[PDB]
RNA sequence: AUCUUAGUUCAACUUUAAAUUUGCCCACAGAACCAAAUCCCCUUGUAAAUUUAACUGUUAGUCCAAAGAGGAACAGCUCUUUGGACACUAGGAAAAAACCUUGUAGAGAGAGUAAAAAAUGAUCCCAAACAUAUAACUGAACUCCUCACACCCAAUUGGACCAAUCUA
C-alpha cells in the first residue's frame, strides 16, 4: 500500500465517483 | 547603499513652480587647456557648442578659463548656495554637452535617497483620520457601562 | 518507458452536445488559431519545448496567430496541454492596406479596427 | 507524513486546466483544409524564406577601410594657438 | 414556502431589497443636480485628483509634487495637462470615473521643475562557491512635476 | 511488420500438423 | 482583482492591458497642442500591425491554396474527357 | 622589485568605506570588511522585490482596516469596486483611508451597492433589469 | 582501449572563425518468419543544419516517474533503458539541490495570475483558535503597464575595457 507521486493523487482525488443524488429522501417518500 | 547613506526629502528650492519657474544654475565655470590632450572634447565644446548653450540659457553666467593647464573641470554654483564639479577630462563633445545639460536641468539639492516620491504640504481635505471619526456617539456622552 | 503520446482521433471528435456547448459549427470552420501559451516549457520532454519553439510560443501569453490546417495541429496536439487555443474571429473583415495600423484584438478573439 | 491530503484548492486548480485543454480538443477536430488540400500552398513563402536565410549567410566578409577614419587619429594632438 | 422559524431557514443576512429604479433616478437626478450647482456657485475649496501618470496612480492637490523616474522630454519649466483622472473630490462632494473622468469635467495643471539622475543604486549578484561575483551601478533618471492647479467646471 | 495490416501473412507454421 | 468578471465582460483581464488608461495620451500640453505619443504606444502599435499582416497573409495563402486546389480537380478531372473523343 | 602596485590604499579604501558604520572588526580589517559588505550589496539588490511586496502588504492591510470600519472586509470592498469599473489601485485606496475619511466612506458605500445588487440579481429569475450601478460602459 | 577504473588517448558533447544548402517536426506508404513506442520521409511550422580550418575542457554523477534484470514481489539494495529535474533564476509543500509553478536578467512606493490550506516509548505537549454572514480575495524575478537594456551556470571558449610602473 505505498504512496503516490503527489500528481497522481490529485488525479486519483479529481476523478473520484460522485453519485446521482436521488430525486427525493426515502425516509420521508417512498 | 541606503541605511550606509545619507538622505532627505522631496522638495524643491523657492517653491519653484508655484508663482514662475526660476533656473537654479546660475554660474558655469569651465577650465580648458589649450594644449592638454584631455582637454579635447572641451575645446571643441567651447569652439563649437559653448555659445548655443548661453544662448539657450541666459539666466547663467558661464565662465571660461585657460589655465588649469592639464585638466580640464566644470564648476557648477546654483541659487541655493550648493557647488557641483563635475570631470571633463578626457570625454567626448557629445558627452560635455549631455552632462552640461544635466548640469543646466536640475536643482543643486543633494543627489541622495528621496524617501517619498511625492511630497505634499496639505495632504488631507476632509480631515485627517483619527480614532474618533467613523465612531458614532452616545446620548449624553456616556462610557459603556455607566449609569448616570 | 516514458515514451511520445499518441492521442487517439476518437477524441477529437466533435460531439452534438460539444457543438452547442462553444461558439463553434461543423461546416463552414474558422480560418485562424489564436493560441497562447499558458504552462511552462519546463519540466516537460524536449519534444515539447522544440514544438513550443517552433510556433513561436517561446514567451507567456502573448498570443499568436497559425493556420486551422492539419499540418499545424498534428503540432498543438503534442502541445496541447500547456497552450489555450481559441478561434479567431472577423465580423469585420480582413484589414484593407488602410487600417493595418489600427487594429486591435479584443479578448473574445474578435479582430476589429480602430478599437 | 510522506501521503499528503490534497485540498479543495488544488482541485479546482486541476478541473480548470482540464476545462481549457477540453476545449483545445474542440476546436482541433474541424481543420479548415484536408491533408491533400494543404499540399504544397506554402512552398513558394518557404522557398524565399530559406533563399534569404542562404543570401544572409553567404554575405559574410569583412567590412572596408577607409582612409579618413585612420587620417582622423591624428587629431589625438589637435591643439589651440 | 413556509417553515418555521429555525437558526437555519433563513440565512443569518438581511434580506436587503433594493429601491425601485424609477424614483431611483429621479433622487439621482436631484442629488447630481445639487452637486452640480455646488460647483457653479464655487461652494468648495481645495480639491484633490486621482491622476492617472507614467504608469502610477498618484493622489495630488494644488501645490505639491510628485517624482517620475522616467524622463518627459519637456524643458524645464513647460506647463502640461495631466489626462487621465479618476477621481476627484472636495470637501462635501467628490466625482468618480469610469474609469476615466470626461476631458471637460477635470483639468489638472502641473509644471516641470526639476529634471535629474537618481542616486546611485547599486545591483550585486553572487553565488557561493561558484566564483560567481559581479557589481553593477545604475542611475535611473527622473523629473519632478509640481502640479499647478485642479480646476472643475460644471458639466454633469 | 507487426503495426500495418499486412502482418501475419507469411505464417505457415500453423499449415504443418 | 477581477480577471474573471473581466473576461466575462470582454474586457482584459489587466485593467493595464488594452483600456483608455493605458493607450490614451498621458499628457498634453498646456496651450492644447498633443505631445509626441509615448514608446509604449509606438510599441503595441507595431505588434499589433505586425499581428494583422500576419493575419492577412495566412489568410490569403489558406484561400490561394484552396483556389489552387480547385484548379488542379479541373484540370485533372476535365482533361481526362480529352481522352475521351476520336 | 620592477612593478609593485603603488595605489592598493585606494582600492582598499573603495571597501572599507561602505564598511564604516558596521560593528566590530568588520569595519577596518578588508578581510573581513569585503565579505560583510557583499552580503550587504546582494541583500541591498535582493531587497526590492521584498519592498514591493512589504508596501503592498501594508496598503492591503489598511485598507482591510478601513473598510472594516465600515462593516465591509476587503475581499468585497475591490471585488465590488472593479465591477463598478473603478480602476483605483490600492496605494490610492490606503491614501484615501488615512487621509480622506469621507471619500472612502462613499466608496465603501459603492462598494456595498454593487453587492447587494449583485445579490438581488443572482437571486432573481433570469435577466431582470439590471442594477442601477451594474451596468458596464464599453470602451 | 589501456599493469587500466585517483590517470591518459580516441570518439560524443562544448567553443570560435569560414564555406555551402538544406536541417528539425512530420502525416500516407513501408520494416518476419518466430504492450508502450521506434525507424523512414512529401507537405507544414520553422532557421537551422552539414562541411572545412583551430584549439582546450567534461566523461564512467544524484534524485523522481516508468519498463526490466539481481537481492522478496523487501531491505531505501547493484545494474540497463525512455523522460524530467539538480549542479542556474525565482515562488510554493514548515525547514527542503531532485516534488509542483516559473526562465533572458535594469528602475517603479502600479496591475492580472501560476502552484499553493486536510478529511473521519524514552529531555518538554507543541503554532494560537475557530462548528454556519453569500466566494470571492491573497499569492512570484511568469505576464501587462511607464522608462532603460550586453548587464543571473561549473570546467572550458570568444569578446570589450583597464588600475599601477618603465621607454619614445
Ligand atoms: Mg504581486
Ligand atoms: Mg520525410
Ligand atoms: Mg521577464
Ligand atoms: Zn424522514
Amino acid at each position: 500500500r505505498r504512496v503516490m507521486h503527489f500528481q497522481r493523487q490529485k488525479l486519483m482525488a479529481v476523478t473520484e465517483y460522485i453519485p446521482p443524488k436521488p430525486a427525493i429522501h426515502p425516509s420521508c417518500l417512498p | 547603499t541606503a541605511r550606509g547613506t545619507p538622505s532627505r526629502f522631496l522638495a524643491s528650492v523657492l517653491h519653484n513652480g508655484l508663482g514662475r519657474y526660476v533656473q537654479q544654475l546660475q554660474r558655469l565655470s569651465f577650465s580648458v587647456s589649450r594644449d592638454g590632450a584631455s582637454s579635447r572634447g572641451a575645446r571643441e565644446f567651447v569652439e563649437r557648442e559653448v555659445i548655443d548653450f548661453a544662448r539657450r540659457n541666459p539666466g547663467v553666467v558661464i565662465y571660461v578659463n585657460s589655465r588649469p593647464c592639464c585638466v580640464p573641470r566644470v564648476v557648477a554654483e546654483y541659487l541655493n548656495g550648493a557647488v557641483r564639479e563635475e570631470s571633463i577630462h578626457c570625454k567626448s563633445v557629445e558627452e560635455i554637452s549631455t552632462l552640461v545639460q544635466k548640469l543646466a536641468d536640475q536643482s543643486g539639492l543633494d543627489v541622495i535617497r528621496i524617501r517619498k516620491p511625492f511630497h505634499t504640504d496639505n495632504p488631507s481635505i476632509q480631515g485627517q483620520w483619527h480614532p474618533f471619526t467613523n465612531k458614532p456617539t452616545t446620548f449624553r456622552g456616556l462610557r459603556p457601562r455607566e449609569v448616570q | 518507458k516514458f515514451t511520445r503520446s499518441r492521442i487517439p482521433e476518437k477524441v477529437f471528435q466533435a460531439s452534438p452536445e460539444d457543438h452547442e456547448k462553444y461558439g463553434g459549427d461543423p461546416q463552414n470552420p474558422h480560418k485562424l488559431h489564436i493560441v497562447t501559451r499558458i504552462k511552462s516549457t519546463r519540466r516537460r520532454p524536449y519534444w515539447e519545448k522544440d514544438i513550443i519553439k517552433m510556433l513561436g510560443l517561446e514567451k507567456a501569453h502573448t498570443p499568436q496567430v497559425h493556420k486551422n490546417i492539419p499540418s499545424v495541429n498534428a503540432k498543438l496536439k503534442v502541445v496541447k496541454h500547456l497552450i489555450r487555443i481559441k478561434p479567431l474571429k472577423l465580423p469585420q473583415g480582413l484589414p484593407a492596406e488602410e487600417n493595418m495600423s489600427n487594429t486591435c484584438l479584443k479578448s473574445t478573439g474578435e479582430l476589429v479596427v480602430q478599437w | 507524513r510522506r501521503p499528503r491530503f490534497v485540498s479543495l484548492r488544488a482541485k479546482q486548480n486541476m478541473i480548470r486546466r482540464l476545462e481549457i485543454e477540453a476545449e483545445n480538443h474542440y476546436w482541433l477536430s474541424m481543420p479548415y483544409m484536408t491533408r491533400e488540400q494543404e499540399r504544397g500552398h506554402a512552398a513558394v513563402r518557404r522557398r524565399e524564406a530559406f533563399e534569404a536565410i542562404k543570401a544572409a549567410a553567404t554575405s559574410k566578409f569583412p567590412p572596408h577601410r577607409f582612409i579618413a577614419d585612420q587620417l582622423d587619429h591624428l587629431n589625438v594632438t589637435k591643439k589651440w594657438s | 414556502g413556509y417553515v418555521p422559524k429555525t437558526s437555519l431557514s433563513s440565512p443569518p443576512w438581511p434580506e436587503v431589497v433594493l429601491p425601485d429604479p424609477v424614483e431611483e433616478t429621479r433622487h439621482h437626478a436631484e442629488v447630481v443636480k445639487k452637486v452640480n450647482e455646488m460647483i457653479v456657485t464655487g461652494q468648495y475649496g481645495r480639491l484633490f485628483a486621482v491622476v492617472h501618470f507614467a504608469s502610477r496612480q498618484w493622489k495630488v492637490t494644488s501645490e505639491d509634487l510628485i517624482l517620475i523616474g522616467n524622463e518627459l522630454d519637456l524643458a524645464c519649466g513647460e506647463r502640461i495637462r495631466l489626462e487621465k483622472v479618476l477621481l476627484v473630490g472636495a470637501d462635501n462632494f467628490t466625482l468618480l470615473g469610469k474609469p476615466l473622468l470626461g476631458k471637460d469635467l477635470v483639468r489638472v495643471e502641473a509644471t516641470v521643475i526639476e529634471k535629474t539622475e537618481s542616486w546611485p543604486r547599486i545591483i550585486m549578484r553572487f553565488r557561493k562557491r561558484k566564483n560567481f561575483k559581479k557589481k553593477r551601478i545604475v542611475t535611473t533618471p527622473q523629473t519632478v512635476l509640481r502640479i499647478n492647479s485642479i480646476e472643475i467646471a460644471p458639466c454633469l | 511488420y507487426k503495426t500495418k495490416p499486412t502482418h501475419g501473412i507469411g505464417k505457415y507454421k500453423h499449415l504443418i500438423k | 482583482a477581477g480577471g474573471q468578471w473581466r473576461l466575462q465582460q470582454g474586457l482584459a483581464a489587466n485593467p493595464s492591458g488594452y483600456g483608455p488608461l493605458t493607450e490614451l495620451p498621458d499628457w498634453s500640453y498646456a496651450d492644447g497642442r498633443p505631445a509626441p505619443p509615448m514608446k509604449g504606444q509606438l510599441r503595441r502599435k507595431a505588434e499589433r500591425e505586425t499581428f494583422a499582416r500576419r493575419v492577412v497573409l495566412l489568410s490569403q495563402e489558406m484561400d490561394a491554396g484552396l483556389q489552387a486546389w480547385q484548379l488542379r480537380q479541373q484540370k485533372l478531372q476535365e482533361e481526362q474527357r480529352k481522352q475521351e473523343n476520336a | 622589485l620592477r612593478n609593485r602596485v603603488t595605489d592598493r590604499y585606494f582600492r582598499i579604501q573603495e571597501v572599507l568605506k561602505h564598511a564604516r558604520h558596521f560593528r566590530g572588526r568588520k569595519n577596518r580589517c578588508y578581510r573581513l570588511a569585503v565579505r560583510t559588505v557583499i552580503r550587504a550589496f546582494v541583500k541591498c539588490t535582493k531587497a526590492r522585490y521584498l519592498k514591493k511586496k512589504n508596501m503592498r502588504t501594508l496598503w492591503i492591510n489598511r485598507i482591510t482596516a478601513a473598510s472594516q470600519e465600515h462593516g465591509l472586509k476587503y475581499p468585497a470592498l475591490i471585488g465590488n469596486l472593479v465591477k463598478c469599473q473603478v480602476e483605483l489601485n490600492r496605494k490610492v485606496l490606503a491614501d484615501l483611508a488615512i487621509y480622506e475619511p469621507k471619500t472612502f466612506k462613499s466608496l465603501a458605500a459603492l462598494a456595498s451597492r454593487r453587492r447587494h445588487e449583485g445579490f438581488a440579481a443572482a437571486l432573481g429569475d433570469g435577466k431582470e433589469p439590471e442594477g442601477i450601478f451594474s451596468r458596464v460602459v464599453q470602451y
